[PDB]
This record gives C-alpha cells, structure tokens and sequence, in this order.
RNA sequence: CUUUAAUGUUUGAUGUUCUAACGUUGACCCGUAAUCCGGGUUGCGGACAGUGUCUGGUGGGUAGUUUGACUGGGGCGGUCUCCUCCUAAAGAGUAACGGAGGAGCACGAAGGUUGGCUAAUCCUGGUCGGACAUCAGGAGGUUAGUGCAAUGGCAUAAGCCAGCUUGACUGCGAGCGUGACGGCGCGAGCAGGUGCGAAAGCAGGUCAUAGUGAUCCGGUGGUUCUGAAUGGAAGGGCCAUC
RNA sequence: AAUUCCUUGUCGGGUAAGUUCCGACCUGCACGAAUGGCGUAAUGAUGGCCAGGCUGUCUCCACCCGAGACUCAGUGAAAUUGAACUCGCUGUGAAGAUGCAGUGUACCCGCGGCAAGACGGAAAGACCCCGUGAACCUUUACUAUAGCUUGACACUGAACA
RNA sequence: GUUUAUUAAAAACACAGCACUGUGCAAACACGAAAGUGGACGUAUACGGUGUGACGCCUGCCCGGUGCCGGAAGGUUAAU
RNA sequence: AGGACCGAACCGACUAAUGUUGAAAAAUUAGCGGAUGACUUGUGGCUGGGGGUGAAAGGCCAAUCAAACCGGGAGAUAGCU
RNA sequence: UUUUGUAUAAUGGGUCAGCGACUUAUAUUCUGUAGCAAGGUUAACCGAAUAGGGGAGCCGAAGGGAAACCGAGUCUUAACU
RNA sequence: CCAUAGGUUAAUGAGGCGAACCGGGGGAACUGAAACAUCUAAGUACCCCGAGGAAAAGAAAUCAACCGAGAUUCCCCCAG
C-alpha cells in the first residue's frame, strides 16, 4: 500500500525551497524567568535541520 | 529555595511584564523599577504583582 | 525515527503553526499561462475551463513568471506589481 | 563519601597562535583568569575570552612592570 | 433593619394506621390420573421486601501487568545530572567500583556608574580592658580579601567605602568557539530609548567556571493572524509567561 | 531439646577406648501453654542407643550344585560413527595431544579377559547468569472487576398526625 | 486408618474429643447470569466455617498494631 | 462383643538382590503390612479444564497435569541460536 | 561454524541420492537506460479490445511566512547599514 | 352464573442437508507500542440466528454555499 507519513514529524518540520527542513527550536516553552534575554532571543527564529539528521526526517516525511 | 517569582507590570496599560525573583521574608516592601516598555517604546515605572 | 530509545528528533522538538483552510482554495497563475485561455478575457471560470486551476478554487493571483504577448483583460483576480506592469506594458487591461 | 566524580572538559586554551591571521570576532584564547591580557585590537569578554576586534595577524608579547603576557594585533 | 406572630403557601421526611400494586417455599378448589406450572377462593405480609439504571464503600474472590542499569559472575553495599583539582604523557580530548572536594543556590544590592581608599599578623603605650575587643604609633608587604568547593585570576584592583541611579533595557548581530545531534558559549558593531560622568567614555547583571530538566498536556496575560453558509463567539495560532 | 551458634558445653552412667545414647545442670545464640504446654499404658514395615542368641557381615576366603559365559550348528538386533595407515615419553599449543617438535619403542592378523584414556556413549546443563522471556503462587505493588454492601430515580399508592 | 499410580509411608493427612464463630428456616453456605438444586423431605441436643487433636494435669499477662463486634452525638463524604 | 489377636484367598507395597537397549514404558524372587471393615470387588451411573475430585502429595482427571487432549486464531512473537 | 583466538579434547555432519533459504504486491527515494520536453503522463471506464478514445487527476515550471497576506522576493522589527 | 383456560377432531404449513458470498446477535488473545495499563491487533478469528440467487442499501427532516446539485450500490481520484 501507500506509505504512511509519521504525523508527529509533519507537525514539527516544514520543507524549504532547496529541500531542507525548518523546525522550531527547543527550550522556549517554559522555565523562562531564569534564561537570559539573549538566549531566548536567539531561540525565537526558525532553524534548518542539520546535515546528519536529514535521513531521520526524510524517512518520516516521504510526501513532504 | 525561598526565592519566589513575580511579575513587574508596566504602568502604561499595555499588559507587558518582566518577570524576576524576590525574597519575600527579608524584603516585604513592593518592588518598583523604571524599565523599557517595548510597546509604547519608552522607559516607564513597573510595579510588583503575582506570577 | 528510532534512535535506540534516546528521545527521537520528531519528539524533542516543538510543534508549531496551524493549517489554514483558505490556502487550499487559493492558486497562483503565471503570466505564461494567460495565452492558454480561450477568449482573451480572464475570469476564474475561464481558467478552470482551460485546466490551469482546480474546480475547488475561489481565489487566484497572477504573478511575474514568464512573458506575455497580447492584450489580455484580467477580471476579478489579484495581481502583483511585478506583473500588473508587464500585463499593461504588453497592451493589456486590469479591472477588479 | 567516596570518590567517582569529575566534571566535563571545558576545551580552554589558545586557539589561534602568533602568526595566524584572524577575522574580527575570532576568539584567540579561552581561559579562566587572565593568563593573557588584551592589547591592541583585542577584547576581554566577560569570561575573559579574548577576541579580535580587527582583521590581522596575532602577536603575543610581554609588557609593563609585572611582565604580563599581552595578545595584541598587526592590522595588515 | 433586628426579633416574632397568625394569616396563606410550595416542597420536606420522621412516625402511626390502611389496601389496591407487589410478595407468599400458608391453607383449600380446579385444569389433572400431576409435591411442576397456571387459574380461582381464603388467610398472612404490604408500599416494606425484591428487580432495573445511576452512585459511594468494600473486594488477591478473580484477571491483566509491573518489579531499572552499572557491577573484575550475580546478590548485599555503593553509584546514576552538574562544577573544580589530579590521573592526562608541556595544544585539545582521554578510561577504571582510581585519588581528593563541591552544587541542586544567593543578591533591587552583593547589579550599573562617578569619586575616593589599601590588607593579614606581630610588637610598644594607653580608664574599666583580661591572650582576645574601641585609641595611637611602628614593623610587615597581600602571608589578606573575593556571598559558597576547588582551580585559575585580581593593585589600572575583579578587594574596601561613599554619591547618584535601574543597561538585572527592547529589537538585532559580522564573526568565532564547542558539541553525533538536540544544543551550549563568546561577540565588536547597528537601531530605539535610559543611567552615571565636566568629558573621553562605561553599562544588555554579579572576577570566571556549578546553582538544573527536552517534548506532550494544560494554565494566566496580551495580539495588525485564524474563525467550517454569513455576522459574532468558542476553539486553534503567534508573543510573554507558569 | 526433631529447638543450643559457641559445642565433642560441664558433671555422672555405660565401653579397653562413646562427636551417638541415657541421667542431670541452666550460661533458653533463638522453649513455652489449643499455629497448644508438661505427662502418658497400649499401638508403630516410624528415629536414636544397648544387650543375649545367631551367624561367611568380617579376620579370609575355600570347595561344591545349578543358570549364563566359552566352542559347534541355525537364526540374528542396538546405541554410535568427518575421515583414518588410530604407540610411549618430554615439550609445545584455544593454556590436560594417537595426530605438532624432539626422542624412544614397535614383524602382519586374531580369540579370551580387564576398564586407565579416547575431556568415551545416552540429553541444544537442570547449577550460574542473560532475555526490557514464560508460567503459576503471594501481598497493606499498580489498575480493573465478579460478589457483598450504601443511597437516589423507577415498578410505588392512600389517609392521619 | 490415609498419602506423593512410576525414587519420599513418615514425625505428614485423617481421627474420636475440645473450643470459637456463623445460622430462627424461603437458615447460613455452596452450584447456577436465572429458573432452580444441594443444605434437609433436617430445624439450634440442628446445620456450615475455622483452629486444636484420645486420655491425664493444665491452658498465665497484653485490646497499643491488624481484623471482627457494638455505638451513635459530631466531623468528612457520592449520585441526586 | 470388637475400626480385637494369629493367619490363606483378596487388597496393599517396608527391605534387599536381580533387571536398568528389561520377560515388563514400574516387573520378578525371598521375606513384609491389612485381612468383619473408616475393608474389598463386579455392572451401570453423576461431576469437565482456572473446571472437576482430593483422610491434602500440587495428588489424580486415558503411559500426558503449578492448569488435560483435538482443532482453530497461526507462518503468534523470538534485540537469541 | 563461532570467535581476540581452534588440529583442538568447542559446535554440526554415518554415507549416497533427491528436496531445502533474500520472494511477491503496492507505495516511495536514488542510479542506469529509452521516450517526449516548459512541459510530461494518463486512472477507472468505453472499445473494431495489447490500437484509438478517456487529461478526472498527478508531478513540474516560485518562493517566503505560524497565518492573513505579499510575491522574485519575502519573513523578522518602529526601522533595518 | 355467564364466560375464559383447557380438551377432541379436520385443513394448511414448518423441522433437516448443503462450498463460498450476504444481513443481524454475541465477540477474543497472541501481536505492535522495542516493558505496560489508554491505544493496536479487530469488530478480525470463532460461536449463534436468518435469508436469497444474490443479499443488504435506497428515493432527502441529504449535501452545498448565497452559485447550485438531486435515491441507493460499485470502480478511479480527492489523499496518506
């Protein structure tokens, strides 16, 4: 049959122009008062996925 | 430890806050600071409140 | 995405965003795809006739990709500056 | 209590050596205190990390009363 | 208003009676040749008992499961994240149930800036005053101090004391370092708007290195986003935060 | 002591000599009163100890009678088996050698016997550990649940305080 | 007397007797979604459960813990 | 008279030797316990698998029992060989 | 065969003959190869039935943003050197 | 007492067997989740009842979106 997308992955990655994947950064949901502004500011923009974890995300998102 | 969290809230009625800690036993009296409100884009008084 | 039972990457990271229902019923038209209509007037119903957009589509936009030769009267669609300029310089007409 | 414990290695030390050409921003030495101090075109960070403020070749030297090791720079 | 009364009033629940539901494994009559069943007559119970739906308590009576790893075999003991020194072979990194110690916080000042200042210890004299307390002088040279381990720093003090204050700002960030990745760290400089200083300037917390916890779920505030026929709203997103 | 670790406790008895037995002592590691205490005639294919009788149990075996063994005739299995031209010693070596090195010994093949070796045969160790294996058992482990109990609404009505 | 048919016959199980406890009869209890059946064509000198185990002499102290029994004033508490 | 005594049949199974690819998937020889009883035996019947039955050993339920046998789910699953 | 390592006295095989283990379907990615090329290709079904019809669809020629929205740009920010 | 239950005869009908397919009533666990209880396996296996050459479903108190479509059934897309 058809391949089924891993639906977790779908809600956390999104495909770009040259085929990479953007993702929200971890560490910004709570326990914030202590984190320094700088730390929190640098986490806010979305990030691309590293070269050694694209295999793990192309598997989960084969219709992406 | 005995070192609780608090909002400082802007006195311009944007609900912008900073959050910080305070020892409640050793200092009871309420914390009042000038800080930058980024919505109006000025420095302003900020007062204590509950987190 | 099993990493031997380390927390796997699609679960370390946050979920983000929501799916807009309005985007499923939007299109983009290229300029290259305005020769291909049969009329030289460009409604939504004229584009569906020529199999350039789908049956479910309520909105479109004409964007600047490709050239255009003739005068072509656009109607009820949106258009980007980069385009509007290139429709009108070719002799054409936009009327909302 | 017995033993069993140590921390993770903090990968301090000199990174760029004298001669080596750098770009402004480049860290030159991580360090706990000021084994080295900042001379010309060099910032003491807040953890006393020393970094280029200009492009050029790194120069070490000694200076002053106490014979302290300064990292400075020759902007090319 | 307080307190209290009979006027009327809606439900309550606590008795005591009753009989008509319901019970009868009381007696007799019939179907019938039958200790079943049913029907009748007559007693005794009687809205109780008992059965349904909902609900609290109990429930190894029964069922499904769980009950960690390292480990000079396992068990018992000990450990499991983080910081400092040594082991570590003069860059980095580097193991052992190798050798030593710490942390799971504190501080609206113990942060910022301008100005000023320089320690421990011992000796001599001096009311109560003694080995030890405030005073004076001399020697001494950081043997001191640095909120807390250790190490590296520190007089231009990063140590100590005063004045004024909130840069313990918001948006960003060339470029470096460090990680398998998640991530963690340093950062000149640009814009907005502050503080100190006459000014050059300095300030995006603390001499540095511990003081911590991914995602999911949910909560609180805000919002030019969304809103399943349309207008709202609910919910969802984004920002702040628990 | 069906209970006492120290323990062959100490003392007495029994034996030439008694870690057992019998009687005591009490220092009961850690007896004890219906998960019964202390006693008890009779009973016991029940445990321990002693004595008489009897004995090849033994000193220490000998001889004899039968059944197999052995030979001949007839019938005719089995476990096992990588291949074999299948010696000893010392050394070596995945660490206990018929098979390697060095050396010694040995004409070729049977039959009766013995069992030291072939880490002989019979069995994918039962002991130990591991598996995010299984089962069954326990409980004040977790979550349920049959059952037993509580109340509310229903079947369920009347009158009078 | 009984017992591990096929490595255990015993000091194990049973036993007469003792004690506690439940049960008023449509009994407790047991088997059955229920009807029903056993208990028993018995009725407390009877029946079920538990422990001890002829007989003789006996059977001491503790109700804090855990069960069971009783008590209802007050607290806490479900559906409704 | 007697869950009395001795002891054949009958029921059992304490000791030894043999047997251990047996004569036999539990026997044989020599001795051994009960033997009018809580005895023994024939024929037929009832109880069914988390169920039965058990003077209780986790014993027995067709040479199988801390959960029978036959078929099915089923090519269960096997980070192991 | 398994191993750091086997003549091993670790595993397995008495011998011979026969049978005995990387398959199939449907998706998806990359390479090779053929066709056509800013286009490529049809599915069910129809049908003189491996033709021809059928372009419903699918992939591509545009991306950014959570989204509205904008678009060779866009997001971030009051604003970007 | 009248009735009613009951009883006797007559006429007509059913019962059982059988591959799969179909509709309904009951309904697992192994397994996956690298443990496990929500969840999965699966409304599958199996048990039971009923019907026919087919069965079931079926002519909107249906969708749609301010334009419109016009009962059920089956195939390809929509779409992992």
């Amino acid at each position: 049959p058809k391949i089924k997308t891993v639906r977790g992955a779908a809600k956390r990655f999104k495909k770009t122009g040259k085929g990479g994947f953007k993702h929200k950064h971890a560490n910004l949901r709570h326990i914030l008062t202590k984190k320094a502004t700088k730390r929190k500011r640098h986490l806010r923009p979305k990030a691309m996925v590293s070269k050694g974890d694209l295999g793990l995300v192309i598997a989960c998102l084969p219709y992406a | 430890g005995i070192r609780e969290k608090i909002k400082l809230v802007s006195s311009a009625g944007t609900g912008h806050f900073y959050t910080t800690t305070k020892n409640k036993r050793t200092k009871p009296e309420k914390l009042e600071l000038k800080k930058f409100d980024p919505v109006v884009r000025q420095h302003v008084i900020y007062k204590e409140a509950k987190i | 995405g099993f990493e031997g039972g380390q927390m796997p990457l699609y679960r370390r990271l946050p979920k983000f965003g929501f799916t807009s229902r309005k985007a499923a019923i939007t299109a983009e038209i290229r300029l290259s795809d305005l020769a291909k209509v049969e009329g030289g007037v460009v409604d939504l119903n004229t584009l569906k006739a020529a199999n350039i957009i789908g049956i479910q589509i309520e909105f479109a936009k004409v964007i600047l990709a490709g050239e255009v030769t003739t005068p072509v009267t656009v109607r009820g669609l949106r258009v980007t500056k980069g385009a509007r300029a290139a429709i009108e310089a070719a002799g054409g007409k936009i009327e909302e | 209590t017995r033993n069993g414990r140590d921390s993770e290695a903090k990968r301090l030390g000199v990174k760029r050596f004298g001669g080596e050409s750098v770009l402004a921003g480049s860290i030159i030495v991580r360090q706990r205190g000021t084994k080295f101090h900042a001379g010309a075109n060099v910032g003491c960070g807040r953890d006393h990390t020393l970094f280029a403020k200009a492009d050029g070749k790194v120069k070490f030297e000694v200076k002053g009363p106490k014979n302290r090791k300064f990292i400075s720079i020759e902007a090319e």
